[PDB]
């Protein structure tokens, strides 16, 4: 659902992944850390370009999944940022 | 459901001392 | 570009780190423009780029696609 077509199920399925990401540390969840920050830029470059309150809504969630995915995991964070000035 | 949560910036966060500073400061819209 | 594009498709399967992004990036302006109708004939040359590399070495693609980066 993170893969999804429609934006707000993006929007759903990438807060659902960040939360793994926060939350508890187990090894063998490592990976999904990855496809996590992966995750928030392809649904940027989908909700970027659209001018509708509704992208405008996804957006919201996106960046507040951003933060807070380079909140919990500081070794994420480098990338995120760098990802988040080529939307820029 | 707001990014910045220490954001001064928001649609209206704005109190009635910056009411009054935003009338009469947008109406002149020139800066030298 | 779209030789370029092409060729890029399978370095990208193996291993794109940043050209991936570059091509997400080109895709979604056509994208938009195809939105404005803006002239955007730029989608149908990577489809077909995307076809060509399918049929050349399926299997492999196919695998490191599926393996190595899924979210790309």
């Amino acid at each position: 659902c993170c893969y999804h077509n429609n934006r707000g199920i993006a929007a759903h399925g990438v807060r659902v992944l960040t939360n793994i990401t926060v939350s508890c540390q187990e090894k063998d969840l490592l990976a999904l850390e990855q496809d996590a920050v992966f995750g928030l830029e392809s649904l940027l470059v989908l909700c970027s370009q659209d001018d509708s309150p509704g992208a405008q809504a996804t957006l919201k969630i996106a960046l507040n999944c951003m933060v807070k995915l380079a909140k919990g995991r500081p070794h994420l964070s480098q990338s995120v940022v760098e990802t988040l000035l080529t939307q820029l | 459901a707001h990014v910045w949560e220490d954001n001064w910036d928001d649609d209206n966060v704005e109190d009635d001392f910056s009411n009054q500073l935003r009338a009469e400061l947008e109406k002149h819209g020139y800066k030298m | 570009a779209r030789v370029v594009q092409g060729s890029p498709e399978v370095p990208g399967i193996t291993v794109r780190v940043l050209q991936a992004l570059a091509t997400l990036l080109s895709s979604p302006h056509g994208g938009a423009l195809v939105m404005s109708m803006h002239r955007s004939h730029f989608l149908a040359c990577p489809l077909l780029r995307q076809l060509c590399q399918y049929q050349r070495c399926v299997p492999q693609d196919t695998g490191f696609s599926s393996l190595f980066l899924k979210v790309l």
